[PDB]
Order: C-alpha cells, then sequence, then structure tokens
C-alpha cells in the first residue's frame, strides 16, 4: 500500500494570503501508463469531500484559479492563493494510481485572528446528579484564540490531572474563536470530602492566569 | 443534478451483519464504476470497495476482503454493500461515490459523493442519556452576561440533539463534541444569555436521543442555599 503523509496537520492563514499543503508518498505513484493520478479533495464540516485538483495539476469544474497543484515523484504540493473564508476546512490528497487507492491524513486550514482570552465559568455538580452517586464538576472556556490553552484543576489547592475530560469545538465561522469544556468526574463521596474547586485557564504567552472557583 | 443517497446504517454487535444501500439519480448509472469509502472517528478516509459499470469486476483492500461484498443493480439504479462479521474497526461514516466512466478516457476518480450513512459496530448496549442542569452557584459574581449549561452524560450510541428553548435560542450557544468515557458518550452544551433575561425568564435545554427513543426537557433553575 502507498502511504500518503500530509503536513502540516493544522495551518492557520490570514485571509488573503497563501497556503502550502504537502503530501508525500512511500513509493512511486506513476501508473504503468506514465501518468500520475494524484487528486486533492476539500472537506467542509458536515459536508462530503469535493474534488479540487485531479491528475496532479488540473482544476476540476467550478474550482477557482487560486488553487494550483504541482509536484514530481513522491512529493506533491497544493498552493492556495487569496484564501477566502469558504476555503477553510480539511484538505486530503488522494492517489488513484495503484490499488488500493489511499488517502492522506488530511490538513486543517484554519483562519488567523487577534488574540482573545477565554470567558471562564465553573459549575458545581447539580443536586440531581448527587442523588445518583456521581458528581461532575464542569468548566467552560469560551471564545478564545488561539486553539492552544492549558487548563488546570485544583481541589483544596492541590492540583488534579486525573479523570479529566476535555473537548474542543471547531473554529467558530462567524468570529474564528475556539471554545472548550473541561469536566472533572468524581464520585459523590469524593466530592463531599472537599471544599474548594478551582478551574484555571493559562496563557503566558498572552493574558496571565484566569481563575474561577466555587466552595459550598 | 446528479445525486447519491446512502441508507441502511445503524448499530450492530460485533460479528453481526448489515446491508448498506446507495441510490443514484440524474445520470446513466450502468456506465459508471462505483465505490464505497469510509470515514473513521479519527477523520481518516479509506477506500473500501469498487464495482464496474457492468457488475463483472469488483475489488477490495485486504482489510475488508472476504467480509464485504459490493453489489449493484443497474435496472433499479442501486448500489449495495453487504457487510458481515463486523468489528469495532468498521465503525465509520460510509460514503458512496462514483469514479470513472467506462468509456475513454480515465481521469478524476470520485467526483460525486453521497452524504454518508453511519455504521457503528459495538457490544455496548443502547443507553439513554442523563441530563443535568448547569446553573451558577448561589454566591458567584454576576456580570452583564450569564452562562448556563446542560450536561448530557452516559449515553449510547451517537448522536444526540441539544437545543435551547425548543430552538428559539441559538445565539451564544456552544455544543461540544461528545467524548467516550469508557463505552459511554458524554457531551455538554453551553448557552450565554443577558443577565436580566435569567432567571426572570425561563431557560430550558432539550435533549433528544433517537436510538433510545428518548427526549428530555430540563429547566435551568437558580440554585438555592
Amino acid at each position: 500500500d502507498v502511504l500518503m503523509t500530509q503536513s502540516p496537520l493544522s495551518l492557520p492563514v490570514s485571509l488573503g494570503d497563501q497556503a502550502s499543503i504537502s503530501c508525500r508518498c512511500s513509493q512511486s505513484i506513476v501508473k504503468s501508463n506514465g501518468h500520475t493520478y494524484l487528486e486533492w479533495y476539500l472537506q467542509k464540516p458536515g459536508r462530503s469531500p469535493k474534488l479540487l485538483i485531479y491528475k496532479v495539476s488540473n482544476r476540476f469544474s467550478g474550482v477557482p484559479d487560486r488553487f494550483s497543484g504541482s509536484g514530481s515523484g513522491t512529493d506533491f504540493t497544493l498552493r492556495i492563493s487569496r484564501v477566502e473564508a469558504e476555503d477553510l476546512g480539511v484538505y486530503y490528497c488522494f492517489q488513484g494510481s495503484h490499488i488500493p487507492w489511499t488517502f492522506g491524513g488530511g490538513t486543517k486550514l484554519e483562519s488567523k485572528r487577534a488574540d482573545a482570552a477565554p470567558t471562564v465559568s465553573i459549575f458545581p455538580p447539580s443536586s440531581e446528579q448527587l442523588t445518583s452517586g456521581g458528581a461532575s464538576v464542569v468548566c467552560f472556556l469560551n471564545n478564545f484564540y488561539p486553539k492552544d490553552i492549558n487548563v488546570k484543576w485544583k481541589i483544596d489547592g492541590s492540583e488534579r490531572q486525573n479523570g479529566v475530560l476535555n473537548s474542543w469545538t471547531d473554529q467558530d465561522s462567524k468570529d474564528s474563536t475556539y471554545s472548550m469544556s473541561s469536566t472533572l468526574t468524581l464520585t459523590k463521596d469524593e466530592y463531599e470530602r472537599h471544599n474548594s474547586y478551582t478551574c484555571e485557564a493559562t496563557h503566558k504567552t498572552s493574558t496571565s492566569p484566569i481563575v474561577k472557583s466555587f466552595n459550598r | 443534478d446528479v445525486k447519491l443517497v446512502e441508507s441502511g446504517g445503524g448499530l450492530v454487535k460485533p460479528g453481526g451483519s448489515l446491508r448498506l444501500s446507495c441510490a443514484a439519480s440524474g445520470f446513466t448509472f450502468r456506465n459508471y464504476g462505483m465505490s464505497w469509502v469510509r470515514q473513521t472517528p479519527e477523520k481518516r478516509l479509506e477506500w473500501v470497495a469498487a464495482i464496474s459499470g457492468n457488475s463483472l469486476y469488483t475489488s477490495y483492500p485486504d482489510s475488508v476482503k472476504g467480509r464485504f461484498t459490493i453489489s449493484r443493480d443497474n435496472a433499479k439504479n442501486n448500489l449495495y454493500l453487504q457487510m458481515s462479521s463486523l468489528r469495532s474497526e468498521d465503525t465509520a461514516l460510509y460514503f458512496c461515490a462514483r469514479h470513472d466512466d467506462y468509456y475513454g478516457k480515465s481521469p478524476y476518480f470520485f467526483d460525486v459523493w453521497g452524504a454518508g450513512t453511519t455504521v457503528t459496530a459495538s457490544s455496548a448496549k443502547t443507553t439513554p442519556p442523563s441530563v443535568y442542569p448547569l446553573a451558577p452557584g448561589s454566591a458567584a459574581q454576576t456580570n452583564s452576561m450569564v452562562t448556563l449549561g446542560c450536561l448530557v452524560k452516559g449515553y449510547f450510541p451517537e448522536p444526540v440533539t441539544v437545543t435551547w428553548n425548543s430552538g428559539s435560542l441559538s445565539s451564544g450557544v456552544h455544543t461540544f463534541p461528545a467524548v467516550l468515557q469508557s463505552d459511554l458518550y458524554t457531551l455538554s452544551s453551553s448557552v450565554t444569555v443577558p443577565s436580566s433575561t435569567w432567571p426572570s425568564e425561563t431557560v430550558t435545554c432539550n435533549v433528544a436521543h433517537p436510538a433510545s427513543s428518548t427526549k428530555v426537557d430540563k429547566k435551568i433553575v437558580p440554585r438555592d442555599c
């Protein structure tokens, strides 16, 4: 099988600029007839892949001139100039030269914007949940940029890195910010043994620590 | 327009079977080779099966050969995928795509795709979600904005729908991708509303779970102490 490797994984550009996505092969994708059947697809969230470039460097129907593909042997590039908002999504390369046909990992094209500190809210467990023998402490970190941020949990001043589940949203298409929820799962009995619950967002780097606490 | 629509996906226990179905419209179906392509939770795309226009020639990768059978019916304009002895590795969104015309020449494979049907192969039993209100604690500093939430915990399988006030509230809403918490999915949703409009006005989160035929409405009530 021909292994396609794409790099980078994510790539933030300012709208109007140029982007370069690379796609490497673990062996030749020249077919017996001498032709290279490399294709680039774009996939937007919720929708299915749309064919952009076929056969290394041919624009498909209704694909704007700003997309151009090139490359030689095991190395293939997709350059996107004048990046518009509708160009944002995931870019896969594909080879139709040898069975099985394989895809690359993909590369996320995201948009750059101005730095924004998160809005942080911490929630105690609901009394409903306590009647079930569980206690989930929840923390929302909303509308920040960039994607990377460090969330710290503290219970009675002591750091907790244990049963913590974090989930990010996709880049918000209206304002280009990211959001995150961070959940601390405890038993009801563990919860009652402790008073102070704190959720820390940190950027260093940026806007100094944002702490949010509750007690009882 | 040329159109392709999948169907037949659902939940099955490992080792079981299922049959996927793809309808074609707006083109001469028998002239085109057809494939199935799957997308994994990781986002990886994998070619899975191909059949010629005439039905005579099929091909599979080694990961599915012997287990999957691509089939078509040109008279009815249908493409099928007979799946058997499924394993958790087969969980993916299954796409239906046309590659090439049987008449020369040969370029651009997969130009039209379906919307995809979801297969999930798991032994984890179907479980409706627990829905919990997320309200600020009765001591928290309050600003011009107030953020509330809903925590939707321990359900299976995907998906679940979350809306706020029957959908009439869509501003400042963040719903977060579900995460596996050992054979059960957990998800939370967040809404931010003007300080005045709560609790003087009522905020309710609505959660539907198709697979368990369950809908839950939860009012976000200020916590007293």
